């Protein structure tokens, strides 16, 4: 309809003793401004106009006593929006034959009504955010419900348990009640079309079983003590099943292969599950299959090799995982993530097209002699262990090595593997020296080495990141390689002082004037800037960092341009006491002294503080 | 072209640009319209972007919001998320806009951030905007623990009680506040002034010498509601 738009300027027609009250079939108020009580004569609450439409919006901690005396007096109320209702209970009087819409998205209620009232034609029922309410009614007699929408109603202790007859059910959010501690049986003809149970972090019994011929949704995104899952019947098109981070859940539902057009499906953080059910491999279509942190996932079924359409298979630290499947070809899958699997003792020999091989922390240790076969790998990646030299198959084959904390010395075969194009060392606490390198090197991690004061390489990529945090023990030789190494990234180093090569030095800050070094023959010019950052609380784990470069000329006002213009990395380390070096191009300038601005994008993790640079 | 090859390419395009900051603050929100307008965008410029040559990531989520964050600067992918909260939660759009912002608290969670650095990235200038519900849900994402969350807001305010009670009493007004959180907060003031057996009646003078960039500076001390409930509702 028209709603009767008014805010306090309808108050004043209610007033009069005429017929002008009567046929007002929808109200619609506005209540920001605060006000214990409406003006209103107390003649005007002895008439019982009727309406049907109220859409009332309340303020807080403003409870209208005289508003709820014209209201709740309309025997057919159709509809009810009261916004912020801020009263314990609704009134005794209501009448709610002809109910067919209830809307309380903020109130102070604890429980809507005394006894089992007619809700014959109640559609909807929407109680969002009563953080206050401790009961719902006798649900009885609600037949033609179709939504309930419970969100975020955290004293809500238990549901009740006429749940059973709402044989019209479609939508059940009961998104973060955190304190509901068992969802009742809800009958076998409701036919649930969304059940979000997203943030129950108390409840614990779920449904023996619930009709799913036409269900979507189903989300327990941090349901911690859900000990078992209702048996999904038919799930002909669920689109949505996330789990994340539901511990204590000891099986799935064997009927969970049912759901032949779901899409994705992620576990992540389902600590305690044993095992995987034998019917996983009915499901089709699904491409992306997340698994984290699963302890106690002892072993994977062998009915996988069905999927056909598998694209992305992640498992990080599943401790317990021991066996793969054998003997299949997965037709389409694209990488198997396989970090930290501590127990895994058998090379992952399951398809023949992956791209991104990752397995790190796994003790694998062998290589089969069938890789030849197998497609391309565009990302090999595994922990070294000593007895990798047999193995002439595999390297050649691998991108990315990983040395371990207790490495005496980097093999010298090092240099015979060809397509590696990185060496993480993680915490070498006895090393010495690092050989040289394969020229297709491009990362270089040395996280953390107690000693490794000798470089005795010459790299050769020209976009190669040598990062060496908290790598104090360092020969200048090793130190000058490390700053005057021609790359077009980043490069991390520990100082306390930008070094005196970079002779045009300036304060913390940025704003660096530097001086051409003669008339410029040649059009070009290469500039090597240098860093620190500003002493600040640091995290001990800050691993993003980039740089915005701005150059402008005092002499003749013209911002001129720089080629690189900003260096990004997400990897890198984010320290106090350490010096970024990176490469920077310019144009002819006709000037002769430039300014150069390092900012930095996101001031607030970290501020550029003393650099100086120096011209090529 | 189609929506996914015009969308990467504007991505790419704003992100290789080195565009300015209100630029990329507001080049950042119609990205965002555009990448929840339909359920099956963020899932394939995710797995395009998880394919092409980078780092490598545990999902295609992971890949897209590195992507966002590396395009547009940690500010302006938190301006983009409290600025484009759609209204039914169980819609496909608003589906898609928590998929993009649990992305992004993971990845700044992956990164070592700590709650401070997130406080300063969410932090709009205005002290009341850290307690709108679409700010404190999302805080209370990155740093895992209203506690935290608060403690992070509270040391923002240079551990003030006087501000941070400004500001609380102001998120009061506000028509959407989830009021039961606001208290959490203030409660959660009062029980750390309260099991430090600092149980002084003089938190009221505490309060005067704390208040006089700017605030509201309350000059309700609220002698009963902030004074006699800590008064009695702890010694």
């Amino acid at each position: 309809h028209q709603l009767l738009v008014g805010e306090r300027d309808i108050c004043e027609v209610l007033n009069d003793d005429t017929i002008d009250s009567r046929r007002f079939i929808g109200i619609n108020l506005d209540l920001y401004k605060n006000v214990e009580e409406l003006n209103i004569s107390e003649k005007a609450l002895e008439r019982i106009h009727d309406f049907q439409f109220v859409r009332i919006n309340g303020k807080n901690h403003a409870l209208h006593e005289r508003l709820q005396g014209l209201i709740y007096q309309s025997p057919q109320i159709r509809s009810l929006h009261w916004k912020c209702y801020q009263n314990i209970c609704l009134p005794s009087t209501f009448n709610s034959e002809f109910l067919v819409e209830l809307d309380m998205s903020f109130s102070k209620l604890q429980k809507l009504w005394e006894g089992t009232k007619q809700l014959r034609n109640l559609k909807w029922m929407d109680l969002s955010y009563s953080s206050y309410l401790k009961e719902l009614p006798n649900l009885s007699t609600a037949t033609n419900l179709e939504e309930l929408k419970l969100r975020n109603c955290s004293s809500l202790v238990e549901l009740p348990s006429s749940i059973e007859k709402l044989t019209s059910l479609q939508i059940l959010d009961l998104h973060r009640c955190s304190s509901l501690v068992e969802l009742p049986s809800f009958g076998n003809a409701t036919k649930l079309e969304i059940l979000n149970l997203e943030n129950c972090s108390s409840l614990v019994k779920l449904p023996p079983s619930i009709n799913a011929n036409n269900l979507q949704e189903l989300s327990l995104t941090n349901c911690s003590r859900v000990v078992e899952l209702p048996a999904i019947e038919n799930a002909t098109n669920l689109w949505k099943l996330n789990l994340l981070n539901c511990s204590s859940l000891i099986e799935l539902p064997l009927s969970i292969g049912t759901a032949t057009n779901l899409k994705h499906l992620d576990f992540r953080g389902c600590s305690s599950l044993v095992k995987l059910p034998s019917s996983i491999g009915d499901m089709t279509n699904l491409e992306v299959f997340y698994l984290s942190n699963c302890s106690n996932l002892v072993e994977l079924p062998s009915s996988i090799g069905n999927l056909r359409k598998l694209t992305l298979l992640l498992m990080r630290g599943c401790s317990k995982l021991e066996t793969l499947p054998t003997n299949i070809n997965l037709k389409s899958l694209h990488t198997l993530n396989l970090i930290d699997c501590s127990r895994l003792k058998s090379f992952p020999e399951i398809s023949t097209h992956i791209k991104y091989l990752r397995l790190i922390g796994t003790a694998i240790k062998e290589v089969p002699l069938s890789i030849m076969s197998w497609s391309p790998l565009a990302h090999f990646q595994i922990s070294y262990f000593e007895s990798l030299k047999e193995f002439p198959h595999a390297l050649d084959i691998i991108t990315e090595l990983q040395l371990s904390k207790d490495i005496q010395e980097v093999p010298p075969w090092v240099k015979r593997m060809s397509r590696l194009r990185a060496l993480r060392l993680n915490n070498c606490n006895n090393l010495v020296s690092l050989p040289q390198l394969p020229d297709s090197l491009a990362y270089l991690y040395a996280d953390n080495c107690k000693s490794l004061e000798r470089l005795d390489c010459c790299f050769n990529n020209p976009e190669i990141r040598l990062y060496f945090p908290k790598c104090f023990k360092l020969n200048q030789e090793a130190r000058d390689l490390i700053m005057h190494t021609s790359t077009r990234n980043f490069a991390m180093l520990p100082g306390t002082q930008v070094p005196a090569c970079f002779n045009h030095r300036a304060t913390s800050g940025d704003s660096l004037k530097i001086k051409l070094k003669e008339s410029p023959l040649p059009t070009t010019l290469t500039f090597k800037a240098c860093i620190m950052l500003v002493n600040e609380e640091m995290s001990y784990d800050l691993k993003s960092m980039s740089v915005d470069i701005v150059i402008r000329d005092e002499q003749n006002d013209l911002k001129v341009q720089c080629t690189p213009s900003y260096h990004q990395c997400t990897e890198i380390y984010v320290l106090t006491e350490h010096i970024y070096t990176f490469e920077l191009e310019v144009e002819e300038v006709t000037s002769t002294e430039l300014v150069f601005e390092f900012t930095s994008v996101n001031e607030s993790i970290c501020k550029i503080g003393e650099c100086g640079i120096l011209q090529r | 072209p189609s929506a996914v090859e015009a969308l990467i390419e504007t991505i790419d395009r704003h992100g290789r640009v080195s565009l300015n900051d209100e630029a990329k603050m507001k080049k950042v929100v119609r990205t965002w319209k555009k990448l929840i307008e339909r359920d099956d965008l963020i899932g394939e410029i995710g797995k395009h972007y998880f394919e092409a040559p980078g780092p490598l990531h545990d999902t295609y989520d992971e890949a897209l919001a590195t992507r966002l964050v590396t395009t547009y600067s940690d500010r302006g992918v938190a301006r983009a998320i409290l600025h484009t909260r759609p209204s039914d939660p169980l819609s496909k759009k608003a589906g898609q806009a928590h998929r993009l912002e649990e992305a992004v608290a993971s990845l700044w969670k992956g990164r070592g951030y700590t709650s401070d650095n997130v406080v300063s990235s969410i932090a709009t200038g205005h002290d009341v905007d850290f307690f709108a519900p679409t700010a404190f849900t999302f805080l209370v994402k990155c740093v895992e623990s209203e506690d935290d969350a608060n403690n992070a807001i509270f040391e923002y305010f240079g551990s003030n009680p006087s501000r941070y009670f400004s500001a609380v009493l102001h998120a009061m007004e506000k028509p959407d506040a989830d009021s039961r959180v606001l208290e959490s907060s203030k409660k959660w003031m009062f029980q750390c002034y309260a099991q430090k057996q600092f149980p002084t009646p003089v938190f009221e003078r505490t309060l005067a010498a704390y208040q006089s960039n700017h605030y509201e500076k309350l000059s309700l001390s609220q002698i009963e509601e902030l004074v006699e409930e800590y008064s009695r509702i702890y010694s």
